[PDB]
């Protein structure tokens, strides 16, 4: 800082107090009542949000086997299993309900072979519905999914 | 209990009744010093003050810096206030840490009608603050003939 | 370090004045507060690609930058075409506890969140923390004592 | 008329507000709050979620800092996940109950407000600005909103909660540098003003490089000797001729209020205002009232709408009309194969004989009037049409 | 289709979210049709029995 | 759109190199057709607004509006947005001893805004209670108050004030550009538009923009419509419709 | 006139740290030469407009 009309010098560590730190210390987060930090992730309008995460497990999994001891990631607040979920639960609806169909086709045919027909009719009708909607630019989401059942 | 504060921030002069009929602390004072009448002072309603004077709030009260209800209502121009203030015995001359007086402080910031009611009260037009200006002084360099010819 | 009087009138003013000729905004919000922050949202005609409606914007922030002051120019600006809504927030933490809350920040911050915030559909990735700086931490009497100033 | 009486008292929602698995929890202190408060006051709300609801929640992620109004050291936010549906059975498990009881026990905590919530099925009731258009200024347009909301509460039939959605006026701290002072005791402006900085509020100096990679260099003062006001004065500034000064020889410092998160609306000051319509009432109507209640306010006091408040201004019922479409299309369309005068009526008719099971379905299992309700009537009409159809065509 | 393409028509994001449904099952039910109508009568005419 | 981008984005290859006086000043990129889909004048009735004043307003409240909707290029002003006016006399400051430089200086200085800190920031030394804003100086909103900025103090004591050696007014940014209407003074906006807009609906969008404002108009101020093209395409289209009847007939 | 340490620490840093929440991109070479010259290229998935 100066050298002293004695010859002494004034150094820095002197007169101040030097550490690493935030550059900020306003935010301070925890988990699960332990100390913690973490990524809070927002999307850019338009963007595809399944899909999104699904690059973000990406380029986040070729991390952990440079990190130092001790140190573990966590997945606080998530919005996927939500939608993994809620097509599986379709899905089933609709499988069973392909099911409930072929029954209520025996109980009034009353024969294996007629109820093969109507029951071959369906899917083909309803994956049908997935190539039309694809070549509009809808997506296979929670609302469109759910409508088709 | 010392939601009386905030009921001096906010309004609300029946609530201020309400709660000074049943108990709460009349001079509670705040992180920053400042009493219920600090605060109808400075967002400059009567009644409060009325309610709060006559159950004996102290008048001449003071928050860190020592600034004065009638510092306040000085500033502001809340000329009706400032009149009430100085009938319940509000120390004229009374000075915050830097040496401000309520006529200073009222005569800085143009309102010639608080200056003359602080004469009248007998203050004291030479009362001088730590960089020595007097109301007079700051009047001059405010470039407002009006209070320089007034205050002598 | 600036009030919010400040901010609004210094930074936040200069840059709604310079919000002219672009397209298809419905308006124009803008909080202003008091930890030195800016932030103005300004929302689209429903249906209108986020690429240009965000150029638009940015480069007018740039009609404006050489009036806002050099504190917060160094400090940055930012345009960025982001929904409200998190889609996920990941968190990292020691087990053993041989890492402070600082260093967990800093280790996220300096080596994964800058990844993390490139891949697309990543508006903007918040920071549950800080990344370091060096810090200096000062004191009056000894830089009297020296006859120092900050 | 069974189906049009049914039909105009059936409520209207916009899509179930579901368990997302995850939820929310907001932490608002008052003015002057500190960091440290705040802190306690998430400790507590964390508390609640690991020893109480041991059951439902998973974790708890909560930071001290973060508003989602925007940050402060009086503001905090918990993300909170909870353990799987499967794992949690029943209402009192699910989302909407926890919240409930949640907020039920964070209310007792005095000198805060905090309250848990559920985000709406849109990822991404109204919003009221309130806009000075003649320039009346900070303090004139919150007494304009001040008498706004307490001349509001006057109509609890009519609007049910009006609120500023703003932060409140909070203590500053005015110093003011004598400029006469400052020049006789030879004491650059600039000094003073950047040692006021640097000290108090912290300064970005340069770069520097660590382990490979560029961060800040921040140079400010230590904590003890910037937490009070009279610390103020401890600080010495170099004058001309080499000489220490304190600032308080050249300042002088007095308490004030103002905003800590002032607002702008369309580039005009403005203050925001949450409400909604009471219950059994149209946000129309509660619209309306806002309208003409900001009528009797000072002059150069405007207003506008903006966001969901904005949106059902373009409208917010078509459907009489786009439907009377559907119905003339329909009643067309069907004379297409038919080739018949009237024909089609007859297959008309039947329309109102489906909607009604539909409507008390809902009615009974206390439902609502939604997009999937709607679609619904949808697909029953057309199924019912096709029946009938076929019945009058054979 | 006349019934609910209309529904398509709705403006603001009521009507984005109403246009998913609307569209989705004039697809599914149009190609429901032209399938029915070329699938279903080979199929019935090859599969049934005597 | 993308034509715009490329061009601004580069005009951002070269803004270092131009002057420090321009850039402040600013530079601007827009994307405009060449013509004037419509002008709208304002005027007092009264008189109790001279021409400066009705530039002003509409500079401060009107214009900024009317910029942001869309299809809109560039609007010019017919006059200025006011600005704090120091106008110098070099005999005063000669007497006193000083430049323009010293005057300018001086106004840099004591018309700062400046970012001051806190009480108690973070990161605090604990059991801290109060959290407060430090405010330092705010930038001058007032003739009289540039009026008692402080030059210099004389050997003797004495203090030499702005005003003592300038002269301070309300008053244009330029004074170049001043417009009258039908012989009575006046201020407007001219409207261009923005290359691939729609004329009629942005005129139609220019009178809702506009719609709002005459509630919090002062006094003796009124709105007028000297050059219009819309009447135009209006009666264009009317005629036509008129012609196609009368033909069906 | 600058080596290729400051050039790399004092300029390409201060922009690829600025690189965040742009679409498409694959990935983000950069050579940092003593010639005082930085370049930064970026490749995106492809088709999508320049």
């Amino acid at each position: 800082l100066k050298v002293n009309q004695d010859g002494s010098r004034v150094l820095l560590r002197d007169v101040a107090k030097i550490e690493l730190g935030g550059e900020n210390y306003d935010i301070i987060a925890e988990f699960n009542g332990q100390p913690a930090s973490g990524l809070g992730i927002k999307l850019a309008t338009g963007a595809n949000a399944l899909d999104t995460a699904a690059a973000i497990r990406a380029e986040l999994a070729k991390m952990e086997p440079f990190f130092p001891s001790g140190l573990k990631i966590v997945y606080p607040y998530d919005t996927t299993p939500f939608v993994k979920i809620s097509i599986h639960e379709v899905v089933k609806t609709l499988v069973e309900a392909i099911i409930l169909v072929f029954l209520v086709m025996y109980l009034f045919l009353q024969n294996f072979r007629a109820t093969l027909i109507p029951t071959i009719a369906v899917p083909v009708v309803l994956l049908g519905t997935f190539a039309v909607l694809a070549a509009f630019g809808f997506s296979i989401n929670t609302l469109t999914m759910f409508g088709m059942v | 209990g010392k939601k009386l504060l905030e009921a001096a921030r906010a309004g609300r002069d029946d609530e201020v009744r309400i709660l000074m009929a049943n108990g709460a602390d009349v001079n509670a004072a705040d992180v920053v010093g400042w009493t219920p009448l600090h605060l109808a002072a400075y967002w400059g309603h009567l009644e409060i003050v009325e309610v709060l004077l006559k159950n004996g709030a102290d008048v001449n009260a003071y928050d860190t810096l020592g600034s004065t209800p009638l510092h306040l209502a000085a500033h502001f121009g809340h000329l009706e206030i400032v009149e009430v203030l100085l009938k319940n015995g509000a120390d004229v001359n009374a000075k915050d840490d830097n040496g401000i007086t309520p006529l200073h402080l009222a005569a800085n910031r143009g309102h010639l009608e608080i200056v003359e009611v602080l004469l009248k009260y007998g203050a004291d037009v030479n009362a001088q603050d730590k960089f020595g200006k007097t109301a007079f002084d700051i009047s001059i360099n405010n470039g407002n003939e009006d209070l320089a010819e007034i205050l002598q | 370090g600036a009030d919010a009087k400040t901010v609004q009138d210094t930074v936040t003013q200069v840059i709604e004045q310079n919000m002219n000729g672009i397209d298809n905004l419905m308006y124009m919000s803008s909080n202003s507060d008091s930890t030195g922050t800016v932030q103005i949202t300004l929302t689209f005609e429903s249906g209108t690609d986020a690429d240009i409606a965000q150029v638009q914007v940015q480069n007018k922030l740039q009609l404006a930058m050489p009036l806002l002051p050099q504190e917060v120019q160094q400090q940055g600006v930012s345009v960025e075409k982001s929904s409200s809504s998190f889609l996920m927030v990941v968190g990292v933490i020691n087990t053993d506890g041989t890492m402070t809350q600082e260093d967990i920040s800093d280790y996220v911050a300096a080596n994964m969140k800058d990844a993390i915030s490139r891949t697309s559909g990543v508006g903007d990735v918040q920071l549950f923390g800080s990344q370091y700086a060096m810090r200096i931490w000062m004191n009056p009497n000894e830089l009297n004592k020296f006859q120092l100033t900050p | 008329v069974g189906m049009a009486y049914l039909f105009v008292r059936l409520p209207s929602s916009f899509l179930p507000d579901e368990d997302q698995g995850v939820f929310m929890t907001m932490v608002q202190l008052p003015a002057g709050a500190t960091q440290e408060r705040t802190q306690k006051v998430l400790n507590e709300v964390t508390h609640y979620y690991l020893t109480k609801e041991k059951n439902n929640v998973e974790s708890v992620f909560a930071v001290n800092g973060f508003g989602f109004a925007g940050r402060g050291q009086n503001t905090g936010i918990a993300f909170v996940s909870l353990k799987d549906w499967a794992d949690r059975p029943g209402e009192e498990n699910k989302v909407e109950a926890i919240t409930m009881r949640a907020t039920r026990a964070f209310s007792q905590i005095k000198d805060a407000m905090v309250f848990a919530f559920n985000l709406p099925a849109i990822v991404e009731g109204f919003d009221f600005e309130l806009i000075d258009q003649a320039g009346l200024g900070h303090e004139k347009l919150t007494q304009a909103r001040n008498q706004l909301l307490a001349e509001a509460a006057k109509h609890p039939d009519m609007l049910t909660s009006v609120r500023p959605n703003g932060l409140e006026d909070t203590p500053q701290f005015k110093i003011d540098i004598d400029q006469e002072k400052a020049q006789a005791l030879g004491v650059s402006i600039n000094d003073i003003n950047t040692t006021l900085g640097a000290a108090w509020g912290g300064s970005y100096v340069n770069d520097f490089i660590d382990r490979g990679r560029v961060k800040k260099v921040y140079v400010m003062s230590e904590a003890k000797y910037r937490m009070l006001p009279d610390d103020i004065g401890d600080w010495y500034v170099r004058a001309a001729d080499g000489q220490m000064v304190p600032f308080s020889a050249f300042s002088s410092s007095r308490w004030e209020y103002g905003s800590p998160r002032l607002e702008r609306y369309n580039g005009l000051p403005s203050m925001e205002i949450l409400g909604q319509a009471a219950p059994g009432k149209s946000t129309g109507e509660a619209m309306e009232l806002m309208e003409q209640l900001a009528s009797k306010l000072p002059t150069g006091v405007g207003y506008d709408w903006t966001g969901m408040s904005y949106q059902e201004r373009l409208s917010g019922n078509q459907a009489p009309s786009l439907y009377a479409i559907s119905l003339i299309v329909v009643f067309l369309c069907l004379a297409a194969l038919y080739e018949s005068w009237s024909i089609p009526f007859s297959v008309m008719l039947v329309v109102p004989l489906g909607v009604i099971g539909a409507l008390l379905a809902a009615t009974f299992r206390g439902l609502t009037n939604d997009v999937y309700f709607q679609v619904g009537l949808l697909t029953t009409i057309g199924l019912s049409a096709k029946n009938a159809i076929l019945i009058v065509e054979f | 289709s006349a019934v609910f393409v209309p529904m398509a028509f709705f403006g603001g994001s009521t009507g984005a979210i109403y246009r998913q449904f609307s569209i989705t099952i004039v697809s599914a039910m149009a190609l429901s049709v032209l399938v029915a109508l070329i699938l279903t009568p080979a199929l019935c005419a090859t599969m049934l029995k005597p | 759109d993308i034509a715009q981008v490329q061009v601004q984005n580069k005009l951002q290859l070269a803004m270092p190199l131009l002057p420090q006086e321009v850039q402040q000043q600013g530079v601007s990129v827009e994307k405009s057709s060449s013509s004037f889909l419509m002008v709208v004048g304002v005027i007092n009735t009264d008189g109790t607004m001279t021409q400066e004043d009705i530039s002003d307003y509409v500079a401060a409240n009107m214009k900024d509006a009317i910029s942001r909707t869309s299809g809109v290029g560039d609007v010019q002003l017919f006059g200025s947005q006011y600005a704090m006016r120091i106008w110098m006399n070099p005999n005063e400051l000669n007497k006193f001893q000083l430049t323009p430089v010293d005057v300018i200086t001086a106004i840099k200085a004591q018309n700062a805004q400046v970012a001051a800190g806190q009480l108690g920031g973070t990161p605090p030394v604990k059991g801290q209670q109060l959290n407060a804003s430090i405010i330092a100086q705010t930038r001058l909103t007032s003739t009289e108050e540039f009026g008692k900025i402080l030059l210099k103090v004389n050997q003797d004591g004495s203090r030499v004030l702005l005003r003592d050696v300038a002269k301070i007014e309300l008053g244009g940014e330029n004074y170049d550009i001043i417009a009258e209407f039908n012989g009575q003074p006046a201020s407007g906006l001219g409207i261009k538009l923005a290359t691939g807009a729609n004329a009629l609906d942005t005129a139609a969008a220019i009178r809702a923009e506009l719609a709002k404002m005459e509630p919090f108009f002062p006094s003796g101020l009124k709105i007028v419509y000297p050059y219009d093209t819309t009447p135009f395409v209006k009666i264009s289209i009317h005629e036509v419709v008129k012609t196609l009847v009368e033909a069906i007939i």
